[PDB]
């Protein structure tokens, strides 16, 4: 299998949570609307950045490795709407969702400009995103896990499970990076994307596709 | 959690397929260390792998 | 279940290792096809024991 | 890491099982007695096959491979003893144990004489153990779990959790050896006991915790 046919599956899958995202917010209020709108962004710009690095753009020489450009762009896109996502559910003020989204925003673009960096200072880089990123998982199980817990329990258990899930595989990404071609390069290309692009798949489709599963049951109840 | 375990049993034999192909594949080139090579991404892989399935199934099926 | 968790995600680094530990040893042969051999065995043996994990995980948080 | 080392392992982590069920059972009364005396039994069976095969004994040349005789014969002690501390919970009657405790023995049985079958032929007893498994699938999840489902909530809810846990792992057992050194050889002799060792600790000495965690609950309410 190569390169460009994973990043082909990882646009194909991406496309498929779009579809299902977009279609069941046909049935939607004005209360549910901009969560389905927020599902498709996500997944809509995952599925455009896989096209690009299957049609081979974006994959950027450093050192004696590959990195791609469009996978880090994709998350610093994505990943601020999923903790938007996360926010909206735990009733969160714009001055939390600033802090949030700035501490999220921290661990991409350290991130980025880590792997864009060939000496072994990018794993200073990667520290500033590492403590930015332990900010982050104190803010969604401290902070904004007590800000959800005010709201119904039908939303309570949503925004906990969507934690749950955000917190536990979000916290793996900097171990592919470490392990593999950004750091020390221990799992090949090939295995790097693939881990990649199931991970990209659970956090946005999966997530997506738990919070469809709650909302039809909301609204059944 | 039916949906979900077939999901994680399908994609694993999927992602070990990957992974044996590339050791495979070094293996068709006769260099010993290039194997040792693929087949420690190889595990590693599949240890990580391990993670996000238990972390998918402790999470969908936590509460 | 964070007793569970922990002792799984120990024992597949220690699974992880004993399969290393193996290509290693094949690639110190210098035999290309030893080494393919050592990580099949790592691939397969990983993916069985995802799901033994998932079995523990999903038998113990399940009902 | 060598295969007697992994052994000790298993002899290790059997003996702690056992320790721990004898101890937690000193706490017991009459009706609760003979399901930790059936928990000490299953571990310290399996300890002792494992001391023995640590020790060197018992490993039987087949043709091109190696087959562990101590692992069968435990197996053909331990298995019927967890199908009795089932059908304890579930509730059966004589000619109950009878049928489950049968179609149990004849997997171990025909798995244990495929394996020592250096031909082709041995495919043939994996297939008449396989078959009997799924019968006794059958019964653990109808005939048993119906049995079950008459008893306190209590009861019902460990009986599920234990069979749960045992119908999915005892089904990877048959992989394992259709894959390892008694089929096809795919798994190395090492990885072959890994993973062995690991299924055993889980099914025995899990199955076991997750016994004595249920029973302390019940009795403190
Ligand atoms: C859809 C894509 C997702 C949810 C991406 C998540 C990526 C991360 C959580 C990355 C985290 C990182 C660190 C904590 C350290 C620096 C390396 C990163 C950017 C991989
Ligand atoms: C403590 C040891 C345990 C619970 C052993 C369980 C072993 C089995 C469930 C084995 C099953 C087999 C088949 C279904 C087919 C023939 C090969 C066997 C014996 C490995
Ligand atoms: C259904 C869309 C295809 C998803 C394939 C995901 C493969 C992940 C890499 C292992
Ligand atoms: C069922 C909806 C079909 C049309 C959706 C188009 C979404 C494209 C995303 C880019
Ligand atoms: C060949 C090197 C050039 C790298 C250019 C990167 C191309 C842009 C990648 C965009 C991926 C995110 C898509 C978001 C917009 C929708
Ligand atoms: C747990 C996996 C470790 C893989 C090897 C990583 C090697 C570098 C780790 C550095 C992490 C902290 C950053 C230190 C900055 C100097
Ligand atoms: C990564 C380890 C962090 C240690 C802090 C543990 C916080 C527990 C909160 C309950
Ligand atoms: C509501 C209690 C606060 C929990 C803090 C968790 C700390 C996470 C460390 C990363
Ligand atoms: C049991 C729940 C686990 C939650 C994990 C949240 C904290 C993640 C810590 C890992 C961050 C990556 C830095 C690794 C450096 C080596
Ligand atoms: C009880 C909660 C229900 C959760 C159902 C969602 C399971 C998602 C499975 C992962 C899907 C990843 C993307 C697949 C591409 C098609
Ligand atoms: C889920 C995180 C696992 C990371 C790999 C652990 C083993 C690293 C050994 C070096
Ligand atoms: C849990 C059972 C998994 C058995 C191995 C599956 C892959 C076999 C490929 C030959
Ligand atoms: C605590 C007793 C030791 C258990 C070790 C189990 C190792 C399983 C093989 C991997
Ligand atoms: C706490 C009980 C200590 C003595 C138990 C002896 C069990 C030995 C099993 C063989
Ligand atoms: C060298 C070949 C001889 C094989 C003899 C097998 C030895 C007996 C194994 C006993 C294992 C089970 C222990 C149960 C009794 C307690
Ligand atoms: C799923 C893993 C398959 C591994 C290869 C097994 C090869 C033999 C399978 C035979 C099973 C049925 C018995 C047929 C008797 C003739
Ligand atoms: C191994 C496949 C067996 C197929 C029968 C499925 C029975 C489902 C019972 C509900
Ligand atoms: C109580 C309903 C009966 C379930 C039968 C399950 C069949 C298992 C096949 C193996
Ligand atoms: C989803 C729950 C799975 C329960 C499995 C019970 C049935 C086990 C079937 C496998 C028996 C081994 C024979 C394999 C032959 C190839
Ligand atoms: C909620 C149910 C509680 C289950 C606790 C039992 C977990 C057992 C973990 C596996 C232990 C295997 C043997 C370890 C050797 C020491
Ligand atoms: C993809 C589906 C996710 C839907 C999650 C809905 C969580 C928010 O719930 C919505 O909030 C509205 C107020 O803004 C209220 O009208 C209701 O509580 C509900 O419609
Ligand atoms: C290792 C701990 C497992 C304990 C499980 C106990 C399940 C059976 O429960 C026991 O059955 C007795 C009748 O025989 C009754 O006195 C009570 O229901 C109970 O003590």
């Amino acid at each position: 299998v190569g390169l460009t046919t994973l990043f082909w599956l990882g646009a194909i899958g991406m496309l498929v949570g779009t579809l299902a995202f977009a279609w069941a917010g046909r049935d939607a209020g004005s209360g549910e609307r901009r969560y389905y709108v927020t599902l498709v962004g996500i997944s809509g710009i995952a599925a455009v950045a896989y096209v690009v690095m299957a049609l081979g753009v974006g994959w950027v020489p450093v050192a004696e490795r590959t990195v791609f450009a469009p996978r880090y762009i994709d998350w610093i896109l994505t990943t601020p709407l999923i903790v938007y996502f996360l926010g909206l559910l735990a009733g969160l003020d714009s001055r939390e969702f600033g802090i949030v989204i700035t501490l999220n925003t921290v661990v991409m673009l350290a991130g980025f400009a880590g792997a864009m960096v060939p000496g072994i200072e990018r794993y200073a880089l990667f520290g500033m995103g590492a403590v930015a990123f332990l900010g982050l998982v104190y803010y969604l199980v401290g902070p904004m896990t007590e800000s959800a817990s005010q709201r119904s329990s039908g939303i309570k258990s949503l925004y906990v499970r969507l934690r749950n899930l955000t917190v536990i595989l979000w916290a793996i990404y900097p171990f592919i990076w470490l392990l593999g071609p950004p750091g020390v390069a221990l799992l090949t290309p090939t295995v790097d994307v693939a881990l990649i692009v199931y991970l990209d798949l659970v956090t946005k489709v999966g997530f997506g596709f738990i919070a469809l599963d709650a909302a039809a049951t909301l609204r059944a109840e | 959690m039916g949906a979900v375990f077939i999901f994680v049993g399908a994609l694993t034999v999927l992602f070990g397929a990957i992974a044996y192909g590339e050791v495979t594949a070094a293996a068709a080139t006769g260099d010993a260390a290039a194997v040792q090579e693929a087949a420690v991404s190889a595990i590693l892989g599949l240890i990580i792998l391990l993670g996000i399935n238990l972390g998918l199934v402790a999470a969908t099926l936590g509460g």
